DNA sequence: ATTCAGGCATGGCTAGCTG
DNA sequence: CAGCTAGCCATGCACATCGCCTGGAAT
RNA sequence: UCAGGCGAUGUUU
C-alpha cells in the first residue's frame, strides 16, 4: 500500500520472503568457487533460520525483529490467535446495509415497533428507492435517481413511507450474550438522530438509556423478511430459554405507579359509599370528589372458563378500593379477580 | 479586608476550621522539574553539567591528545509560540557547546604542543516549555506524565504460600540499580542459598562469592562462628561459653568442678547459665556422640605427609579422630551450629558446589550468560569485571545508594556508584538473618519504595544516551588523529543526538497528546502520575496488589480519582497539597505540635518517617489555644486508627481538604456520597464542553478561584495599575508610580487570543471582564478565559429541576428538558472542525488548483473565486466544494466537505514551497498579513512612546517645571529643554536613549518580521502547496446527547417539550428539567438532593434582591439586608462587613447578585441541614424544602408536594451527530473484499461471532447465509443481488465466500496440500 | 453510647489481664455487630408502620406513605440494605488483608463523615472494581469454550 | 493456640445456631439476591452489590463455625473429681485489698459476657491450671504482676 | 541514490532418584 | 529394569466503538 | 488503504 509520501508501507511476509532470496543466492553463488566448507556452512545454518523465520517467526530463539521493536508477523499468525484469519475474518464479517445511533424511550409506541430516523432509513434502503422510483417513472436512468436522493426533493419522502410500511429490522446491541441478544422491530419514522425504543424490552437487551448504542441490520431478501417476521420478531419471545419465566417483566417506574394506584388508608373522601360500576368510578376520579384510595362496596362481574372450553359469567358485590376498580377495566376477559385485590408488587404482577 | 476586584462578587462561606496554609502553585511539579533541567549551575549536580562532566573529558589512545569541555549556552528561538503552533516546527532552541582540544609531544611530560578552542560548537535542538508547563512539537500540544515507579535499593520479599504447595514460605532478595543489570539470592525447599543474575539460570551463589576471589576457610570464617577442642589427653576437650546454650536441651551431662548442674537430655533455664558465669569455667569434658554431628573448619596438614588429611566442610568420625590424634594436632576448629538460630545453609550449599576455584567458576558465569562460545581467560576476566565493578553498563544513584545503606543500617550517606565484596557479603548477611527469624519483610507497595520522576529527569537520561554513542563516533574518529588541522567540527555530528531526543518527546508511551477541552481538564492531565512506561509494568500482564490503594497513599495520592475500565490503580492522580522532596519521594506537609498547642509552623514529612510519629486528624474540635477539647482524640499512627491520649500526639494535620485531588474538590457536599460515585462525577466533569456563556455555577467549593487563575488559560496581569484602554483584542495598562523601574518605565500591553482552536475540535476564546477607567492590583483577572467568568471556574449552567416521574419519558436516567432551554440558547456550543487540501506532484502531471472543472455546473462554481479557493465568509453546506483540484490523465479530485455539518468559513491559510510561481490570492493574502503586521507593531512603537512623553511630562513639573513653557513647542521633542544640575537630568538621558533603542528596535523588527513572512517555508518532501480551510459549526442541543450532574447521574435528554406542558408551580413559574426520583436511592449518592435545597435557597435570597432593587429603595435597606444574609449561621471565617463599602459598590454588589448569592463549601467541613433550613427560613419557601405543583395538560394539582431546586449540570461531548451513522454500499478494503471499519472511513458495522451464535441459536437460517455470504464477501455476489434488488426480484445466489479462499492460499503456502473434492 | 461503654469495660478488663489479643479483637467486633443489628432494626420499626392517624375515631396505626419506604417495598429499586445505609450505620469495612477493622463507622450518608472512614470506603470500592474485571475475563472464556463442544 | 476443648451444653447451642443460619436465614438473602439479579444495571445498581456482601459475611461465619464442629473435643465431665482447679468450674477470687471476682472458665467459643466468659488460654487461667483453697496466684499484666486469693469452687 | 528485566493456571514432557 | 517426581516449556487471557499520532540509516 | 502506540466511551465485584 502506498502512504502519503514518497514511501509506502512495510509489509513483513515481503520483507521475510526478501532475506530469505538473499541468502539464496549467496549460497547459489558460493557453490561455483568452492569455497571452505566452514564458510558455506555458516551460510546454509543461515538459510535454514532465516526459512524457519518465514514459517513462524517467534518459535526458534530470540525471534527476529523488524523496523522497531518487534517480532513481524508470519504466515503462523496469520492463521493463528485472536486476530488471525478465523476469529476476525471468517466468523464474524464486518456488513453492508447497516448503521448505528444511540437509544432513547418513547414510550407512545406498541411494543411491536420501534423509532428510527430518516436520514438513517434514507442512506440505509436507497436501492428500494431508486427501485421504486424507476418503477412509477419518475427518472430514466440510475443517474438522475441518485441525484433526486441527494437533493432530497418531495417525492421522495413519500415514496420512502410506502417502502418501508411493512419490512422489519434487526436492532444489535454489543456484548450479545443470549439469543435474547438480537430481536426485530417494524419501524415508525421519527424525526430527531436517534433511535426510539420501547421500554418493556430494555430489561431483555440489559441496556439502560445512560448513552449506550444499538445497531441496526435490514434483511434483503425474501426468505429473510419471513424468517424475521415468524421468528424473531418482539412479540414472539416472552420467556427466556433458560427458564419458564417471563421476561416482559414491567421494570422500575410503571411498578410503582400501580403500587400507589392501587393501596389503602384508613379514611380519605368518598369513603363509605356503593358505585354501580368501574365505568363510575373512573368517573368519580377524574371529576375530583372522591379520593384515589378509599374503600368501597361495589358490584364487579367477571367470567370464567370452566365449562368446555367456554366461558360463563357470574356477578356479585365485593369490596374492594377504588383505584382498584379503575385498574379492573384493563383485564381481559378471562381471568379471577383476586388476581388484582391485593397491593400489586413486583412479584405479583409478574405471575 | 479584600481586593478591590473582590468586592465584584464576594461569595458567601460556611465552613468552621480556620486554614492556615493557602493552596500552593498547582503547577510546581513541571516548572521545577524542567527549570531544574536546564540552567547554569556550579558543581555540577543535575543539569546538563552532570551528563557533560560524566560524558567528558574523551582521551586519546594515548595520542598525546584529548577533547574537553568548558561551557554551555542557550541561545533563542527563531520562532514563538503562535507562529510555532500555526506553522508546524517545533518550539526549540539552539545548542551551542564549547570544547578544547589539546595536543601533548611523544616522549615528554604532559607539555602542551598546541590546543585550540572551536567557537561554541553547534549540537542538536531541544524543546523548551511554554510557561504554561506544555511542549509543542508539530502544530500539536503535547504533555509529558510524571513516572511512579521501583526506587533502586535492596529488597527483601516473602513470596508466601502458592509455590510448591508446602506450607513452607520462602524468601528472596533483589537488588535494582538506577543503570545496569538485576542480581538476586533466593532458597529452595531443599534449604540451599541460590544466585541468579538476570533472571537466567540458576547457580549456588559460593560460585559468586569465591569469585570475588575468596578461599573456603575465609567464607566459613565469615558466615559461621568458631567451636574449639583441644587435647586433653583424652576426647581432647572443650570450653564453651554458656550463652551458646540459649534454650536448649543437652544430648550430654553438663558436668564442672566434679559436680553435675543440668540433667543429661533436658532443657536449661537462664539461672543455670547465671550461676555456671558466676562460676566462670569453660574447661568440659566432652562424649564421641556429641562430636560426629560437627564439621571441620580448616584444614590441617602434619609435618612428614601433610596430605589430605581433613579437607574444610566435612563432618567427624571416630576415625578421622584418631587420624588427627596420632598426627599430633593440638587445636580443633567446628562449626557452632543449630537448627533454630543458625542454619548450616552456607556449608550445605558448599557441599552441592561443583566447582573448584575462581577459574573454574568464572567458566561457569560465563558460559551461563552467553550460551555457546568458547571459554577463555581474558573473555571471562573482562566480562565478569564488567558487570558489577565498572562505569561502563552499571551505576546506581545517589539515591540508590542512601536506600541501600539506610536498609542495612550503616552510618553514612555518602558512597561510591558501584558496588563493594563488603556489600554483597552483608547483603548475604542479612539475607541469612532474615531467614534465622529476626528482621522482617518489606512489602512493595510502601510509597517508601515508590519514586517519581519527571521531565527533566527523563530528559537528562535521553540526552546521556546521545552523548556516550556520539562519544564512540569521536573516540573512533580520534583514533585516526591528524596533524593539528581538524577542528571541532569534524570531530562531532549531533544527528543522533537530534535522532534520540525527537524519537523521546515525540513517540514514546508517556509525551501524549493533551486533553484540552476544559481548564480543569487541563490542569488535572498535567497533575498525573503514571506507573506505566518504559521502566514500568505493564496494562493487563501486571500485578494486583498494586492496583490497589495502601494506608498510605494519604495526602499523596487521590483515593478516588482514576479511570475504570481496563486500567485502575496505574493512574493515581496526584494530591493537592503534595510536593516532590530532594531525593524524590511524596512529601506532604502536617502542624508541629508543642507540649499543649497547636502551633502555627508548617513542616513537610515523607513517607517512611511518617511511621514513627503519632498524627492527628484534621477536624478536632480545638480551642483557640492549641487545647484540645477533649482528653482522647481520633489519631493515626502505623496505618492504624485509635482513640489516644492528649499529651502524644505530635503533628496535626494542615487543613481538610488534603485527601483529595483538584478533579475531585469542586464537587460541593462530597462527603453525603459513596466512592463509586464520587470518582464516576469526577471523571465526567473532567469531560465538560464549554459553552458561549458562562454563569458562575452556585454551590462551588472555594477551590475555584486558584484552579482557574493558575491554570494559564485566564490572562493574569503582573503590575497593579489603571485601566486605560480596553477593546476586544488588546487590554492596555497604565502603571502605578513605585511599582516601576526606572529605565523604559512605559505601561504595559495584553494580546488577548481571539477565535481559534482547541485540540478536542472546540473553541477557545477571551473576553475581556473590566471597563475603561478602573484600577486593577497585582496578581488578578483581566481575560476571562473558555468557561471562566470573573475569575471562578465554570463549567456548565445552573437550571431550576424538579424530581418527579412524568409520562415515561424520564424512563430509566432519560432527562427531559424544556424549550425554554433550547431558546435562549444556553447550551449552545461552539466547534472548529479543520480541512486540509494537499498538492502532490506525481509524474504523468504535477496537480492543478484552478477553478475550472470538467462535469460541474454553474451551482457549485458560484461561491468559488476567480483564482479556486473559497470566500472568507461563505455559509457552505454538506457536499459542496471548497478547494478546486484536478488530476490530470483529467479527473477531478476537488476537496469538499464532509457530509453533515453546517458552518461558515472563518479562515485560511496558505502554504507554498520556495521555487514556484504563486497565485492572485496568496499574494492578497500576503499582502493583508503585512499591512496588518506594519499597523500592529506601528500601534506598539506609538502607544509607548505616548506613554513615555506622559513621564517625561510628569516628571519635568518637578524641579525646574515651566509650565507655560512646555506647551509652546508640540510634543515633538520635550528634551530640547534643560534641567538643573540633579540626578532628574541623569534620568531624562535615561528615557531618550531608550527611546532612540525603541526606535531602533522597531526598524530591526520590522524589517525581520517582513522576511519571515515572506519567503516559501519548508515542507515534506515532494509537496507543492497547502491550502487550510477553517469551520465553524453552531450544533445546539437535540434528543440524544448527554447532559450529566456532578454527583455522577448521567441521562440523555430524550425530548423537548412546549412550554405549556411543563409542571408549573402557583407562583406561575415553569420549571426546566425534570429527572427521575427513582434514580437516587439506587446510586447511593443521596448528596444532589441536598445540592438541589441549598439551590433553593439561594436562588431565593437572589429573587429577594432582584424584587428590592427594581422597587427601587434607598441603599440602607440593601445594606441591612445583605448584611443579614451574610451573618447567619455559627462560627465561620467569613466575617465581612459591608460599612465600608463607599455607598456605590454596594450598588453593583447588588447587581451582579440578582441572579443568586453563590454559597460556598469546602469539601468535608461543609454546611449542615440546620444552617440549610435556617437559611430557607431566611427566604421566603417552606422549611419541608418541598412544594405544591400543578400540571399543565391537565390543570389540576399533583399531590404530595415535590422538590425544586437549581442543580448546577454539565454537557459533554458525546454529541449525537458524531455517532449517528449508516452506509448502503461504499467503499471496499483492498486484501480481503470486505467492507472497511469505523466512521471516518465510510464504512459500516461489524456482525459479532456471538451474534452468530445467536442466530443460529433462533432457527432463522437464510438471514445468516446472506449475512455473510451476499452483503460481505462474494463479488459476484453482491454485483448479482444489486441488480436484483433494483428491479423487484428479491432473491439472492451463495457463490462461495472470498475471505475462504483467501485461507486456502495461505495455508496452501505452507508444505500443505488442501483441496476441494469432486462434486 | 453502650456500645463504646462497652468496649471501654472490655479494654478494661484486658489491661487487667483476663483476655489475649485475639480475644479483644473478637469480642470487640462481635458485640459492635449485635449493636448494628439493634439498630437497623429500631429504624425499620420507626419507618415501616410510623404513620399513625384518627378514623373518625380515635387513632390506628397503618402501613405508611413515606416516600422511600413505597420505593423499596414495592420492589423498584433498593430494600433494607440500602435504607440501612442511608439511616443506620454503615456497619464495618474489610481491608486489602482480608483482616477485618475493629472500629465501626457510627456515621451514615444523611449526617457528614470525617476523612478516615471515607477513605476506607474507599479501600473496599476500588477491589471491587478490580474484581469486577478480571471475573469478566474468565466468564467471557467459559462461554467461548462451551459453545464450541455443544 | 487454640484448644478443642469445648462444654457440651455450649456445643449443643453453637450447632442450634448453625442449623438456624443454614435454614431460616439464607434462603431469604437468596430469594433477595435472586430478585435484584432481574434489575437491568448491575455496575449501576448497589442493591445486588451490598445483598450480595451479606452473603459473603454469613458464609464467612458458616464456615468458621463448621471447621469448629469438625474439630470439637467435647469433655461433658461430671463433677467425680474434685480438689482443684483445672477446668469446667465456678471460681471466686479476691484482691488483698477488697477487689473481688466470680467467673466459670471454660473453652474459646464460649465468651459473650453471659453466664461463664473465660478462655483457658488467658494467663489468668494459665496461672490457675490447678490449685488448692487458701493459695496464692500470680499472673502477669502488660503493667507488671498481680496477685489474688480462691474463695470457693463448685463444678456443677 | 543503492543496500543489509514485577502475571497466573494448567498440562505436557523429560532427566533423575529409589527398588 | 519401574514407579514416581521434581523441574522445565507450550498455550490460553470477552465484545463493541471512537479520536489522535508515526511508519530505514549510510553511501 | 495496512500495522502498531496512546487515550477515551459503554457491558462488567
Ligand atoms: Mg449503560
Amino acid at each position: 500500500v502506498p502512504l502519503d509520501g514518497g514511501r509506502f508501507a512495510t509489509s513483513d511476509l515481503n520483507d521475510l520472503y526478501r532475506r530469505v532470496i538473499n541468502r539464496n543466492n549467496r549460497l547459489k553463488r558460493l557453490l561455483d568457487l568452492a569455497a571452505p566448507d566452514i564458510i558455506v556452512r555458516n551460510e546454509k545454518r543461515m538459510l535454514q533460520e532465516a526459512v524457519d523465520a518465514l514459517l513462524d517467526n517467534g518459535r526458534r530463539g530470540r525471534a527476529i525483529t523488524g523496523s522497531n521493536k518487534r517480532p513481524l508477523k508470519s504466515l503462523a499468525d496469520m492463521i493463528k490467535g485472536k486476530q488471525g484469519r478465523f476469529r476476525q475474518n471468517l466468523l464474524g464479517k464486518r456488513v453492508d446495509y447497516s448503521g448505528r445511533s444511540v437509544i432513547t424511550v418513547g414510550p407512545y409506541l406498541r411494543l411491536h415497533q420501534c423509532g428510527l430516523p430518516k436520514k438513517m432509513a434514507l442512506e440505509l434502503f436507497k436501492p428500494f428507492i431508486y427501485g421504486k422510483l424507476e418503477l412509477r417513472g419518475l427518472a430514466t436512468t440510475i443517474k438522475a435517481a441518485k441525484k433526486m436522493v441527494e437533493r432530497e426533493e418531495a417525492v421522495v419522502w413519500d415514496i420512502l413511507d410506502e417502502v418501508i410500511r411493512e419490512h422489519p429490522v434487526l436492532l444489535n446491541r454489543a456484548p450479545t450474550l443470549h439469543r435474547l441478544g438480537i430481536q426485530a422491530f417494524e419501524p415508525v419514522l421519527i424525526e430527531g438522530k436517534a433511535i426510539q425504543l420501547h421500554p418493556l424490552v430494555c430489561a431483555a437487551y440489559n441496556a439502560d438509556f445512560d448513552g449506550d448504542q444499538m445497531a441496526v441490520h435490514v434483511p434483503l431478501t425474501l426468505e429473510a423478511q419471513l424468517e424475521a417476521r415468524a421468528l424473531m420478531m418482539s412479540t414472539n419471545n416472552i420467556l427466556s430459554p433458560a427458564n419458564g419465566e417471563p421476561i416482559i417483566v414491567p421494570s422500575q417506574d410503571v411498578v410503582l405507579g400501580l403500587y400507589y394506584m392501587t393501596r389503602d388508608c384508613v379514611n380519605a373522601k368518598g369513603e363509605g359509599m356503593v358505585l354501580t360500576g368501574p365505568k363510575e368510578a373512573e368517573r368519580l376520579y377524574r371529576s375530583g370528589l372522591a379520593s384515589l384510595h378509599a374503600r368501597v362496596k361495589v358490584r364487579i362481574t367477571e367470567y370464567e372458563k370452566d365449562a368446555n372450553g367456554e366461558l360463563v359469567a357470574k356477578t356479585s358485590l365485593k369490596d374492594t378500593t377504588v383505584g382498584r376498580a379503575i385498574l379492573w377495566m384493563i383485564v381481559p376477559k378471562g381471568l379471577p379477580y383476586s388476581i388484582v385485590n391485593q397491593a400489586l408488587g413486583k412479584k405479583a404482577i409478574s405471575k | 479586608v479584600y481586593s478591590y476586584t473582590e468586592k465584584k462578587r464576594i461569595r458567601k462561606d460556611f465552613g468552621k476550621r480556620p486554614q492556615v496554609l493557602d493552596v500552593p502553585y498547582l503547577l510546581s511539579i513541571q516548572l521545577d522539574s524542567f527549570q531544574k533541567f536546564i540552567e547554569q549551575d556550579p558543581e555540577g549536580q543535575y543539569g546538563l553539567e552532570a551528563a557533560f562532566r560524566s560524558v567528558f573529558p574523551i582521551q586519546s589512545y594515548s595520542g598525546n591528545s584529548e577533547l574537553q569541555y568548558v561551557s554551555y549556552r542557550l541561545g533563542e528561538p527563531v520562532f514563538d509560540v503562535q507562529e510555532c503552533q500555526i506553522r508546524g516546527v517545533t518550539y526549540s532552541a539552539p545548542l551551542r557547546v564549547k570544547l578544547r582540544l589539546v595536543i601533548y609531544e611523544r616522549e615528554a611530560p604532559e607539555g602542551t604542543v598546541k590546543d585550540i578552542k572551536e567557537q561554541e560548537v553547534y549540537m542538536g535542538e531541544i524543546p523548551l516549555m511554554t510557561d504554561n508547563g506544555t511542549f509543542v512539537i508539530n502544530g500539536t500540544e503535547r504533555v509529558i506524565v510524571s513516572q511512579l515507579h521501583r526506587s533502586p535499593g535492596v529488597f527483601f520479599d516473602s513470596d508466601k504460600g502458592k509455590t510448591h504447595s508446602s506450607g513452607k514460605v520462602l524468601y528472596n532478595a533483589r537488588i535494582i540499580p538506577y543503570r545496569g543489570s538485576w542480581l538476586d539470592f533466593e532458597f529452595d525447599p531443599k534449604d540451599n542459598l541460590f544466585v541468579r543474575i538476570d533472571r537466567r539460570r540458576k547457580l549456588p551463589a559460593t560460585i559468586i562469592l569465591r569469585a570475588l576471589n575468596y578461599t573456603t576457610e575465609q567464607i566459613l570464617d565469615l558466615f559461621f562462628e568458631k567451636v574449639i577442642f583441644e587435647i586433653r589427653d583424652n576426647k581432647l576437650q572443650m570450653e564453651l561459653v554458656p550463652e551458646r546454650l540459649r534454650g536448649e536441651t543437652a544430648s550430654f551431662d553438663i558436668e564442672a568442678n566434679g559436680k553435675v548442674y543440668v540433667e543429661k537430655g533436658r532443657r536449661i533455664t537462664a539461672r543455670h547459665i547465671r550461676q555456671l558465669e558466676k562460676d566462670d569455667v569453660k574447661l568440659i569434658e566432652v562424649p564421641v556422640e556429641y562430636i560426629a554431628g560437627k564439621v571441620v573448619a580448616k584444614d590441617y596438614i602434619d609435618e612428614s605427609t601433610g596430605e589430605l588429611i581433613c579437607a574444610a566442610n566435612m563432618e567427624l568420625s571416630l576415625d578421622l579422630l584418631a587420624k588427627l590424634s596420632q598426627s599430633g594436632h593440638k587445636r580443633i576448629e567446628t562449626l557452632f551450629t543449630n537448627d533454630l538460630d543458625h542454619g548450616p545453609y552456607i556449608s550445605e550449599t558448599l557441599r552441592v558446589d561443583p566447582t573448584n576455584d575462581r577459574l573454574s567458576a568464572l567458566v561457569e558465569i560465563y558460559r551461563m550468560m552467553r550460551p555457546g562460545e568458547p571459554p577463555t581467560r581474558e573473555a571471562a576476566e573482562s566480562l565478569f569485571e564488567n558487570l558489577f565493578f565498572s562505569e561502563d553498563r552499571y551505576d546506581l544513584s545517589a539515591v540508590g545508594r542512601m536506600k541501600f545503606n539506610r536498609s542495612l543500617l550503616r552510618e553514612e550517606i555518602e558512597g561510591s556508584g558501584i558496588l563493594s565484596k563488603d556489600d554483597i557479603i552483608d547483603v548475604m548477611k542479612k539475607l541469612i538473618d532474615i531467614r534465622n527469624g529476626k528482621g522482617e519483610v518489606d512489602d512493595i507497595d510502601h510509597l517508601g519504595n515508590r519514586r517519581i520522576r519527571s521531565v527533566g529527569e527523563m530528559a537528562e537520561n535521553q540526552f546521556r544516551v546521545g552523548l556516550v554513542r556520539v562519544e564512540r563516533a569521536v573516540k573512533e574518529r580520534l583514533s585516526l588523529g591528524d596533524l593539528d588541522t581538524l577542528m571541532p567540527q569534524d570531530m562531532i555530528n549531533a544527528k543522533p543526538i537530534s535522532a534520540a531526543v525527537k524519537e523521546f518527546f515525540g513517540s514514546s508511551q508517556l509525551s501524549q497528546f493533551m486533553d484540552q477541552n476544559n481548564p480543569l481538564s487541563e490542569i488535572t492531565h498535567k497533575r498525573r502520575i503514571s506507573a506505566l512506561g518504559p521502566g514500568g509494568l505493564t496494562r493487563e500482564r501486571a500485578g494486583f496488589e498494586v492496583r490497589d490503594v495502601h494506608p498510605t497513599h494519604y495526602g499523596r495520592v487521590c483515593p478516588i480519582e482514576t479511570p475504570e475500565g481496563p486500567n485502575i490503580g496505574l493512574i493515581n492522580s496526584l494530591s493537592v497539597y503534595a510536593q516532590t522532596n530532594e531525593y524524590g519521594f511524596l512529601e506532604t506537609p502536617y502542624r508541629k505540635v508543642t507540649d499543649g498547642v497547636v502551633t502555627d509552623e508548617i513542616h513537610y514529612l515523607s513517607a517512611i518517617e511518617e511511621g514513627n510519629y503519632v498524627i492527628a486528624q484534621a477536624n478536632s474540635n480545638l480551642d483557640e489555644e492549641g487545647h484540645f477539647v477533649e482528653d482522647l482524640v481520633t489519631c493515626r499512627s502505623k496505618g492504624e486508627s485509635s482513640l489516644f491520649s492528649r499529651d502524644q500526639v505530635d503533628y496535626m494535620d494542615v487543613s481538610t481538604q488534603q485527601v483529595v485531588s483538584v478533579g475531585a474538590s469542586l464537587i460541593p457536599f462530597l462527603e453525603h456520597d459513596d466512592a463509586n460515585r464520587a470518582l464516576m462525577g469526577a471523571n465526567m466533569q473532567r469531560q465538560a464542553v464549554p459553552t458561549l456563556r458562562a454563569d458562575k455555577p452556585l454551590v462551588g467549593t472555594g477551590m475555584e478561584r486558584a484552579v482557574a487563575v493558575d491554570s494559564g488559560v485566564t490572562a493574569v496581569a503582573k503590575r497593579g495599575g489603571v485601566v486605560q484602554y480596553v477593546d476586544a483584542s488588546r487590554i492596555v495598562i497604565k502603571v502605578n508610580e513605585d511599582e516601576m523601574y526606572p529605565g523604559e518605565a512605559g505601561i504595559d500591553i495584553y494580546n488577548l487570543t481571539k477565535y481559534t482552536r482547541s485540540n478536542q475540535n472546540t473553541c477557545i476564546n477571551q473576553m475581556p471582564c473590566v471597563s475603561l477607567g478602573e484600577p486593577v492590583e497585582r496578581g488578578d483577572v483581566l481575560a476571562d478565559g473558555p468557561s471562566t467568568d470573573l475569575g471562578e471556574l465554570a463549567l456548565g449552567q445552573n437550571m431550576r429541576v424538579a424530581f418527579m416521574p412524568w409520562n415515561g419519558y424520564n424512563f430509566e436516567d432519560s432527562i427531559l428538558v424544556s424549550e425554554r432551554v433550547v431558546q435562549e440558547d444556553r447550551f449552545t456550543t461552539i466547534h472548529i472542525q479543520e480541512l486540509a487540501c494537499v498538492s502532490r506532484d506525481t509524474k504523468l502531471g504535477p496537480e492543478e488548483i484552478t477553478a475550472d472543472i470538467p462535469n460541474v455546473g454553474e451551482a457549485a462554481l458560484s461561491k468559488l473565486d476567480e483564482s479556486g479557493i473559497v470566500y472568507i465568509g461563505a455559509e457552505v453546506t454538506g457536499g459542496d466544494i471548497l478547494v478546486g483540484k484536478v488530476t490530470p490523465k483529467v479527473k477531478d479530485s476537488s476537496l469538499r466537505v464532509p457530509n453533515g455539518v453546517s458552518g461558515t468559513v472563518i479562515d485560511v491559510q496558505v502554504f507554498t514551497r520556495d521555487g514556484v510561481e504563486k497565485d492572485k490570492r496568496a499574494l492578497e493574502i500576503e499582502e493583508m498579513q503585512l499591512k496588518q503586521a506594519k499597523k500592529d507593531l506601528s500601534e506598539e512603537l506609538q502607544i509607548l512612546e505616548a506613554g513615555l512623553f506622559s513621564r517625561i511630562r510628569a516628571v519635568l513639573v518637578a524641579g525646574g517645571v515651566e509650565a507655560e513653557k512646555l506647551d509652546k513647542l508640540p510634543r515633538d521633542r520635550w528634551l530640547e529643554l534643560g534641567l538643573t544640575d540633579e540626578e532628574k537630568q541623569n534620568q531624562l538621558e535615561q528615557l531618550a536613549e531608550q527611546y532612540d533603542e525603541l526606535k531602533h528596535e522597531f526598524e530591526k523588527k520590522l524589517e525581520a518580521k517582513r522576511r519571515k513572512i515572506t519567503q516559501g517555508d519548508d515542507l515534506a518532501p515532494g509537496v507543492l502547496k497547502i491550502v487550510k480551510v477553517y469551520l465553524a459549526v453552531k450544533r445546539r442541543i437535540q434528543p440524544g446527547d448527554k447532559m450529566a450532574g456532578r454527583h455522577g447521574n448521567k441521562g440523555v435528554i430524550s425530548k423537548i417539550n412546549p412550554i405549556e406542558d411543563m409542571p408549573y408551580d402557583e407562583n406561575g413559574t415553569p420549571v426546566d428539567i425534570v429527572l427521575n426520583p427513582l434514580g437516587v436511592p439506587s446510586r447511593m449518592n443521596i448528596g444532589q438532593i441536598l445540592e438541589t435545597h441549598l439551590g433553593m435557597a439561594a436562588k431565593g435570597i437572589g429573587d429577594k434582591i432582584n424584587a428590592m432593587l427594581k422597587q427601587q429603595q434607598e441603599v440602607a435597606k440593601l445594606r441591612e439586608f445583605i448584611q443579614r444574609a451574610y451573618d447567619l449561621g455559627a462560627d465561620v471565617r467569613q466575617k465581612v462587613d459591608l460599612s465600608t463599602f463607599s455607598d456605590e459598590e454596594v450598588m453593583r454588589l447588588a447587581e451582579n447578585l440578582r441572579k443568586g448569592m453563590p454559597i460556598a463549601t469546602p469539601v468535608f467541613d461543609g454546611a449542615k441541614e440546620a444552617e440549610i433550613k435556617e437559611l430557607l427560613k431566611l427566604g421566603d419557601l417552606p422549611t419541608s424544602g418541598q412544594i405544591r405543583l400543578y400540571d399543565g395538560r391537565t390543570g389540576e394539582q399533583f399531590e404530595r408536594p415535590v422538590t425544586v431546586g437549581y442543580m448546577y449540570m454539565l454537557k459533554l461531548n458525546h454529541l449525537v451527530d458524531d455517532k449517528m451513522h449508516a452506509r448502503s454500499t461504499g467503499s471496499y478494503s483492498l486484501v480481503t473484499q470486505q467492507p472497511l471499519g469505523g466512521k471516518a472511513q465510510f464504512g459500516g458495522q461489524r456482525f459479532g461471532e456471538m451474534e452468530v451464535w445467536a442466530l443460529e441459536a433462533y432457527g432463522a437460517a437464510y438471514t445468516l447465509q446472506e449475512m455473510l455470504t451476499v452483503k460481505s464477501d462474494d463479488v459476484n455476489g453482491r454485483t448479482k443481488m444489486y441488480k436484483n434488488i433494483v428491479d423487484g426480484n428479491h432473491q439472492m445466489e451463495p457463490g462461495m465466500p472470498e475471505s475462504f479462499n483467501v485461507l486456502l492460499k495461505e495455508i496452501r503456502s505452507l508444505g500443505i496440500n488442501i483441496e476441494l473434492e469432486d462434486e | 453510647s453502650e456500645a463504646e461503654a462497652e468496649v471501654a469495660e472490655i479494654q478494661e478488663q484486658f489491661q487487667s489481664g483476663l483476655v489475649t489479643a485475639g480475644e479483644r479483637y473478637n469480642k470487640v467486633i462481635d458485640i459492635w455487630a449485635a449493636a448494628n443489628d439493634r439498630v437497623s432494626k429500631a429504624m425499620m420499626d420507626n419507618l415501616q408502620t410510623e404513620t399513625v392517624i384518627n378514623r373518625d375515631g380515635q387513632e390506628e396505626k397503618q402501613v405508611s406513605f413515606n416516600s422511600i419506604y413505597m420505593m423499596a417495598d414495592s420492589g423498584a429499586r433498593g430494600s433494607a440494605a440500602q435504607i440501612r445505609q442511608l439511616a443506620g450505620m454503615r456497619g464495618l469495612m474489610a481491608k486489602p488483608d482480608g483482616s477485618i477493622i475493629e472500629t465501626p463507622i457510627t456515621a451514615n450518608f444523611r449526617e457528614g463523615l470525617n476523612v478516615l472512614q471515607y477513605f476506607i470506603s474507599t479501600h473496599g470500592a476500588r477491589k471491587g472494581l478490580a474484581d469486577t474485571a478480571l471475573k469478566t475475563a474468565n466468564s467471557g472464556y467459559l462461554t467461548r469454550r462451551l459453545v464450541d463442544v455443544a | 493456640m487454640k484448644t478443642p476443648l469445648v462444654t457440651r451444653e455450649g456445643y449443643e447451642k453453637l450447632k442450634q445456631e448453625l442449623n438456624y443460619l443454614w435454614r431460616e436465614e439464607r434462603p431469604e438473602v437468596t430469594k433477595k439476591v435472586t430478585w435484584a439479579a432481574s434489575l437491568g444495571d448491575r455496575s449501576e445498581n448497589a442493591d445486588y452489590q451490598y445483598n450480595k456482601k451479606r452473603l459473603r459475611e454469613i458464609d464467612r461465619r458458616v464456615r468458621y463455625l463448621t471447621k469448629c464442629m469438625e474439630n470439637l473435643k467435647i469433655v461433658d465431665y461430671s463433677p467425680q473429681q474434685e480438689g482443684k482447679v483445672f477446668f469446667g468450674a465456678w471460681v471466686e477470687i479476691e484482691n488483698d485489698d477488697g477487689v473481688t471476682h466470680r467467673f466459670r472458665i471454660v473453652g474459646y467459643d464460649e465468651i459473650f459476657g453471659r453466664k461463664d466468659y473465660i478462655s483457658i488460654d488467658s494467663p489468668m487461667a494459665r496461672a490457675l491450671l490447678k490449685k488448692e483453697v487458701g493459695d496464692l496466684a500470680v499472673v502477669n499484666t502488660p503493667a507488671g504482676e498481680a496477685s489474688w486469693y480462691v474463695n470457693a469452687i463448685e463444678y456443677v
